[PDB]
């Protein structure tokens, strides 16, 4: 009789920044996607391995909601297959995908007037994420021959810097609240099911 | 509902040495950085030392650099300007500034914009050059 | 570097039928959602039809429902659209779209990363 509690995830008052993305799990629970049905405001509602149409009537051995804050430009980045500074060093999805990717223009919330910079992404790092990876680790980068030790400079650079979130930024420089809803399918039983 | 109060302007010969004090309450700048300014009458602003919080890396003016030393107490929340070898010329009004944005190369707050700042804190160097020459 | 190639556009006679064909080069086209667009002479990009990746589901703008069969062949990396019982006001560029995700919205544009350039149909009488 208990939904699960996609409210918390998608209304949740802030947001993590794509660097440090926050995963909820949901289980043991009836997952009604019939407020998600009702909702006309999302920039992208797209479901890989199984059809948006399906999801009332499936069960999933787990479910796992993924979300933060990237730029409009970057959310062709949130899906299997895609190479980027997103996909490459912040949030990586798998070539296989399964579940949903949510997202929708968060301007009223996440700009200000001279700027919010509360939002981070990683800049460099030494190697790609593997799918679901997540660093949220800030040594110094080393980008020449020569070792940083934790001292910034030429070649040592800190590897986040801020997303600026200016309301007279253009569409692709905006801000996007994203959530990823991930399925397993294991042999285990069915944690979330639709209600039908 | 952040304020930066600076504290410890003076009066100091040349030669002589200051320690700023910038106190901030309100909040953090975890991965960004804070940064002293100063402004000398009919003169304009000049960037004289930036530090990034979590780190401690320094960035200087290099008018200050090797006499001026910033530096900042996590858990007094507090960055300092060490000021040694005064000049007549580092006669300004000093103020702390903090940045809400993390910049990947620390060299980028010498520039960027900041978002806070402090009332002020006047500093004075004496010389014996008699340099007001009427 | 994906590319939609359309054909099988050209003039038919108003009550006619017409066998539209898109070909994606390589060898991702199973990954694909595809659909079709249209646009009529000064009219936006307007759905036509969307096929998932396993055949089902179907979809299908208001006014083709009943007379278009959108169908794909993995094989030979072509979805098809059937038009039968074809009207003047389906005189248009036939646009072929694909995508690796099934939209929610699948009748919005901005949902589908791959595009052909279209194929014209005009119906006479
Ligand atoms: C978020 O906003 C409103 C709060 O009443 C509600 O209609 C909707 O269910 C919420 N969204 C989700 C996904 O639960």
């Amino acid at each position: 009789t208990n939904l699960c509690p996609f409210g918390e995830v998608f209304n949740a008052t802030r947001f993590a920044s794509v660097y440090a993305w926050n995963r909820k799990r949901i289980s043991n629970c009836v997952a009604d996607y019939s407020v998600l049905y009702n909702s006309a405001s999302f920039s992208t509602f797209k479901c890989y391995g199984v059809s948006p149409t399906k999801l009332n009537d499936l069960c999933f051995t787990n479910v796992y909601a993924d979300s933060f804050v990237i730029r409009g430009d970057e959310v062709r980045q949130i899906a299997p297959g895609q190479t980027g500074k997103i996909a490459d060093y912040n949030y990586k999805l798998p070539d296989d995908f399964t579940g949903c990717v949510i997202a929708w223009n968060s301007n009223n919330l996440d700009s200000k007037v001279g700027g919010n910079y509360n939002y981070l992404y990683r800049l460099f790092r030494k190697s790609n994420l593997k799918p679901f990876e997540r660093d949220i680790s800030t040594e110094i980068y080393q980008a020449g021959s020569t070792p940083c030790n934790g001292v910034e400079g030429f070649n040592c650079y800190f590897p986040l810097q801020s997303y600026g979130f200016q309301p007279t930024n253009g569409v692709g420089y905006q801000p996007y609240r994203v959530v990823v809803l991930s399925f397993e399918l294991l042999h285990a039983p069915a944690t979330v099911c639709g209600p039908k | 509902q952040v304020q930066l109060v600076e504290s410890g302007g003076g009066l100091m010969q040349a030669g002589g040495s200051l320690r700023l004090s910038c106190a901030v309450s309100g909040r953090t700048f975890s991965t960004a950085a804070m940064g002293w300014f100063r402004q000398a009458p009919g003169k304009e602003r000049e960037f004289v030392a930036a530090i990034r919080w979590s780190g401690g890396s320094a960035y200087y003016a290099d008018s200050v650099k090797g006499r001026f030393t910033i530096s900042r107490d996590k858990a007094k929340n507090t960055v300092y300007l060490q000021m040694n070898s005064l000049k007549y010329e580092d006669t300004a009004v000093y103020y702390c500034a903090g940045f809400s944005a993390t910049r990947s190369l620390l060299s980028d707050y010498a520039t960027w914009p900041y978002d806070y700042w402090g009332q002020g804190t006047q500093v004075t160097v004496s010389s014996k050059h008699h340099h007001h020459h009427h | 570097q994906v590319q939609l190639v359309e054909s099988g556009g050209g003039l038919v006679q108003a009550g006619g039928s017409l066998r539209l064909a898109c070909i994606a080069s390589g060898r991702t086209f199973h990954s694909y959602v595809m659909a079709w667009f249209r646009q009529a002479p000064g009219k936006e990009r307007e759905f036509v039809a969307a096929i998932s990746w396993s055949s089902t589901p179907t979809y299908y703008g208001e006014s083709v429902k009943g007379r278009f069969t959108i169908s794909r062949d993995n094989a030979k990396n072509t979805v098809y659209l059937q038009m039968n019982r074809l009207k003047p006001e389906d005189t248009a560029v036939y646009f072929c779209a694909a995508d690796r995700g099934e939209s929610y919205y699948y009748t919005r544009p901005t949902e589908y990363e791959f595009w052909g350039q279209g194929t014209q149909v005009t119906v006479s009488s």
